[PDB]
């Protein structure tokens, strides 16, 4: 009861990180993107790697 | 024996980022030139006497 906040925040980020990308209402499945975060980590990763 | 330089070289390119400088002064005494130690004494040799 008292961590319940804390089963409803998983409920929503489990569904918040399985999101789907919809266009004109219907989604597009098979559609890859990349974030700009995780883009942020690659270039990154490739800033300490030539830097070293 | 092969070269210091080469033994410079490949012991800094295996080596990670974290490890880098605190492993630097492992790499400049392992690519010192000898000088042997002064040793035992032994004195006036077959030739000497």
């Amino acid at each position: 009861a008292k961590n319940a906040s804390e089963v409803s925040e998983l409920l929503a980020k489990s569904l918040a990180e399985k999101a789907v990308v919809t266009e004109g209402g219907k989604v597009v499945e098979g559609f890859s993107y990349v974030s700009k975060a995780v883009a942020a980590k690659v270039i990154a990763t490739r800033r300490a790697e030539v830097h070293e | 024996e092969g070269n210091s330089v080469a033994g410079i070289i490949k012991s800094v390119n295996e080596t990670s980022g974290a490890n880098l400088l605190s492993s630097l002064k492992t790499i400049k005494a392992q690519a010192a030139p000898i000088y042997p130690a002064a040793a035992s004494s032994t004195g006036y040799s077959t030739q000497a006497k």
